[PDB]
Protein backbone atom coordinates (compact mmCIF):
# COMPACT_ATOMS: atom_id res chain seq x y z
CA UNK A 1 0.00 0.00 0.00
CA UNK A 2 2.92 2.12 0.64
CA UNK A 3 4.91 1.75 -2.33
CA UNK A 4 2.00 2.11 -4.68
CA UNK A 5 1.30 5.20 -2.57
CA UNK A 6 4.81 6.18 -3.65
CA UNK A 7 3.96 5.62 -7.24
CA UNK A 8 1.31 7.33 -7.03
CA UNK A 9 3.41 10.62 -5.66
CA UNK A 10 6.57 9.73 -8.32
CA UNK A 11 3.74 9.55 -11.17
CA UNK A 12 2.49 13.19 -9.85
CA UNK A 13 5.97 14.62 -9.86
CA UNK A 14 6.92 13.41 -13.28
CA UNK A 15 3.48 14.93 -14.58
CA UNK A 16 4.31 18.26 -13.74
CA UNK A 17 7.98 17.86 -14.52
CA UNK A 18 6.25 17.27 -17.96
CA UNK A 19 4.17 20.61 -17.86
CA UNK A 20 7.23 22.35 -17.10
CA UNK A 21 9.40 21.13 -20.39
CA UNK A 22 6.59 21.54 -22.41
CA UNK A 23 6.70 25.32 -21.19
CA UNK A 24 10.45 25.11 -21.94
CA UNK A 25 10.07 23.71 -25.44
CA UNK A 26 7.28 26.47 -26.09
CA UNK A 27 10.04 28.89 -25.17
CA UNK A 28 12.79 27.51 -27.25
CA UNK A 29 10.45 27.08 -30.07
CA UNK A 30 9.14 30.98 -29.59
CA UNK A 31 12.74 32.10 -29.74
CA UNK A 32 13.66 29.80 -32.21
CA UNK A 33 10.99 31.57 -34.64
CA UNK A 34 11.99 35.09 -33.93
CA UNK A 35 16.09 34.42 -34.16
CA UNK A 36 15.71 32.31 -37.44
CA UNK B 1 16.09 22.29 -36.82
CA UNK B 2 13.20 20.62 -39.25
CA UNK B 3 14.36 17.30 -37.52
CA UNK B 4 14.84 19.00 -33.76
CA UNK B 5 11.24 19.86 -34.11
CA UNK B 6 9.89 16.45 -35.72
CA UNK B 7 11.14 14.63 -32.71
CA UNK B 8 10.56 16.90 -29.78
CA UNK B 9 6.74 16.77 -30.90
CA UNK B 10 7.19 12.66 -31.21
CA UNK B 11 8.63 12.90 -27.59
CA UNK B 12 5.87 14.95 -26.45
CA UNK B 13 3.18 13.15 -27.39
CA UNK B 14 5.16 9.67 -26.25
CA UNK B 15 4.90 10.87 -23.22
CA UNK B 16 1.53 11.88 -22.52
CA UNK B 17 1.08 8.22 -23.96
CA UNK B 18 2.95 6.54 -20.92
CA UNK B 19 1.61 9.09 -18.49
CA UNK B 20 -1.64 8.34 -19.60
CA UNK B 21 -1.45 4.82 -19.39
CA UNK B 22 0.79 5.23 -15.87
CA UNK B 23 -2.09 6.35 -14.60
CA UNK B 24 -4.43 3.41 -15.62
CA UNK B 25 -1.97 0.72 -14.26
CA UNK B 26 -1.49 2.97 -11.21
CA UNK B 27 -5.55 2.89 -10.44
CA UNK B 28 -5.52 -0.83 -11.02
CA UNK B 29 -3.22 -1.58 -8.56
CA UNK B 30 -4.56 0.94 -6.06
CA UNK B 31 -8.51 -0.96 -6.15
CA UNK B 32 -6.50 -4.69 -6.36
CA UNK B 33 -4.66 -3.88 -2.81
CA UNK B 34 -8.59 -3.56 -2.18
CA UNK C 1 6.37 35.45 -21.81
CA UNK C 2 4.87 37.12 -18.80
CA UNK C 3 2.35 34.51 -18.01
CA UNK C 4 4.62 31.48 -19.40
CA UNK C 5 7.13 32.84 -17.06
CA UNK C 6 4.84 32.76 -14.00
CA UNK C 7 4.09 29.41 -14.46
CA UNK C 8 7.75 27.68 -14.81
CA UNK C 9 8.41 29.58 -11.46
CA UNK C 10 5.38 28.20 -9.87
CA UNK C 11 5.91 24.61 -11.06
CA UNK C 12 9.67 24.95 -10.27
CA UNK C 13 8.90 25.70 -6.82
CA UNK C 14 5.93 22.86 -7.19
CA UNK C 15 8.38 19.78 -8.31
CA UNK C 16 10.49 20.71 -5.77
CA UNK C 17 8.17 20.70 -3.07
CA UNK C 18 6.05 17.25 -4.19
CA UNK C 19 9.78 15.69 -4.35
CA UNK C 20 10.45 16.75 -1.03
CA UNK C 21 6.90 14.71 -0.06
CA UNK C 22 8.35 11.84 -1.79
CA UNK C 23 11.20 11.70 0.93
CA UNK C 24 8.57 11.60 3.89
CA UNK C 25 6.91 8.64 2.12
CA UNK C 26 10.07 7.22 0.62
CA UNK C 27 11.24 7.09 4.49
CA UNK C 28 8.30 5.50 6.12
CA UNK C 29 8.82 2.26 3.08
CA UNK C 30 12.86 2.14 4.21
CA UNK C 31 10.89 1.96 7.59
CA UNK C 32 8.19 -0.41 6.84
CA UNK C 33 9.88 -2.85 4.51
CA UNK C 34 12.50 -3.58 6.94
CA UNK D 1 4.69 -7.37 -10.26
CA UNK D 2 1.45 -5.10 -11.24
CA UNK D 3 3.93 -2.32 -9.53
CA UNK D 4 6.88 -3.70 -10.80
CA UNK D 5 5.43 -2.88 -13.47
CA UNK D 6 4.65 0.45 -12.77
CA UNK D 7 7.98 1.00 -12.14
CA UNK D 8 8.83 0.48 -15.10
CA UNK D 9 6.57 2.87 -16.68
CA UNK D 10 7.55 5.51 -14.37
CA UNK D 11 11.41 4.65 -15.36
CA UNK D 12 10.63 4.64 -18.97
CA UNK D 13 8.34 8.32 -19.01
CA UNK D 14 11.94 9.35 -17.00
CA UNK D 15 13.45 7.89 -19.51
CA UNK D 16 11.83 9.51 -22.53
CA UNK D 17 11.54 13.33 -20.46
CA UNK D 18 15.51 12.68 -20.85
CA UNK D 19 15.39 12.19 -24.53
CA UNK D 20 13.18 15.30 -24.63
CA UNK D 21 15.14 17.19 -22.04
CA UNK D 22 18.19 16.16 -24.35
CA UNK D 23 16.79 18.13 -26.97
CA UNK D 24 15.39 21.15 -25.67
CA UNK D 25 19.51 21.76 -24.24
CA UNK D 26 20.69 21.29 -27.92
CA UNK D 27 17.97 24.35 -28.60
CA UNK D 28 19.01 26.41 -25.83
CA UNK D 29 22.65 25.79 -27.10
CA UNK D 30 22.06 26.36 -30.59
CA UNK D 31 19.78 29.60 -30.47
CA UNK D 32 22.77 30.91 -27.44
CA UNK D 33 24.82 30.65 -30.16
CA UNK D 34 23.36 32.80 -32.74
CA UNK D 35 21.98 35.15 -30.55
CA UNK D 36 25.53 35.90 -28.85
CA UNK E 1 12.54 -3.79 -0.52
CA UNK E 2 14.03 -4.40 -3.99
CA UNK E 3 11.26 -1.75 -5.52
CA UNK E 4 11.99 0.76 -2.15
CA UNK E 5 15.31 1.75 -3.45
CA UNK E 6 14.39 1.38 -6.89
CA UNK E 7 11.98 4.28 -5.59
CA UNK E 8 14.42 6.16 -4.30
CA UNK E 9 16.39 6.30 -7.90
CA UNK E 10 13.63 7.48 -9.29
CA UNK E 11 13.57 9.92 -7.36
CA UNK E 12 16.93 10.90 -7.33
CA UNK E 13 16.98 11.07 -11.45
CA UNK E 14 13.06 13.29 -11.46
CA UNK E 15 15.77 15.35 -8.87
CA UNK E 16 18.57 15.45 -11.53
CA UNK E 17 16.34 16.50 -13.95
CA UNK E 18 14.36 19.28 -12.27
CA UNK E 19 17.63 20.87 -11.78
CA UNK E 20 19.15 20.42 -15.54
CA UNK E 21 15.85 21.46 -15.95
CA UNK E 22 15.67 24.51 -14.13
CA UNK E 23 19.26 25.32 -15.57
CA UNK E 24 18.14 24.91 -18.91
CA UNK E 25 14.90 27.55 -18.09
CA UNK E 26 17.25 30.19 -16.86
CA UNK E 27 18.97 30.02 -20.39
CA UNK E 28 15.32 29.87 -21.81
CA UNK E 29 14.77 33.19 -20.11
CA UNK E 30 18.28 35.14 -20.69
CA UNK E 31 17.70 34.82 -24.21
CA UNK E 32 14.33 36.16 -24.30
CA UNK E 33 15.33 39.05 -22.69
CA UNK E 34 18.57 39.24 -24.94
CA UNK E 35 16.19 38.92 -27.90
CA UNK E 36 13.12 41.65 -27.03
CA UNK F 1 26.83 30.70 -20.16
CA UNK F 2 30.08 29.53 -19.36
CA UNK F 3 29.44 28.08 -16.09
CA UNK F 4 26.30 27.04 -17.16
CA UNK F 5 27.14 25.17 -19.88
CA UNK F 6 29.67 22.61 -17.94
CA UNK F 7 27.17 22.19 -15.22
CA UNK F 8 24.01 21.30 -17.58
CA UNK F 9 27.00 18.88 -19.48
CA UNK F 10 27.75 17.33 -16.18
CA UNK F 11 24.13 17.20 -14.87
CA UNK F 12 23.71 15.51 -18.58
CA UNK F 13 26.39 13.13 -18.03
CA UNK F 14 25.19 12.29 -14.13
CA UNK F 15 21.30 11.50 -15.51
CA UNK F 16 22.88 8.80 -17.93
CA UNK F 17 24.48 7.03 -15.25
CA UNK F 18 21.58 7.06 -12.98
CA UNK F 19 19.06 6.11 -15.91
CA UNK F 20 21.54 3.07 -16.66
CA UNK F 21 21.19 2.02 -12.99
CA UNK F 22 17.37 2.11 -12.42
CA UNK F 23 17.41 0.04 -15.48
CA UNK F 24 19.35 -2.35 -14.10
CA UNK F 25 17.59 -2.54 -10.65
CA UNK F 26 14.49 -2.63 -12.28
CA UNK F 27 15.92 -5.84 -14.00
CA UNK F 28 17.05 -7.58 -10.36
CA UNK F 29 13.02 -6.43 -9.17
CA UNK F 30 11.53 -9.33 -11.37
CA UNK F 31 14.50 -11.46 -11.49
CA UNK F 32 14.13 -11.89 -8.22
CA UNK F 33 10.48 -11.56 -7.34
CA UNK F 34 9.89 -15.28 -6.89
Amino acid sequence: AGIVQQQQQLLDVVKRQQELLRLTVWGTKNLQTRVT
Amino acid sequence: WQEWERKVDFLEENITALLEEAQIQQEKNMYELQ
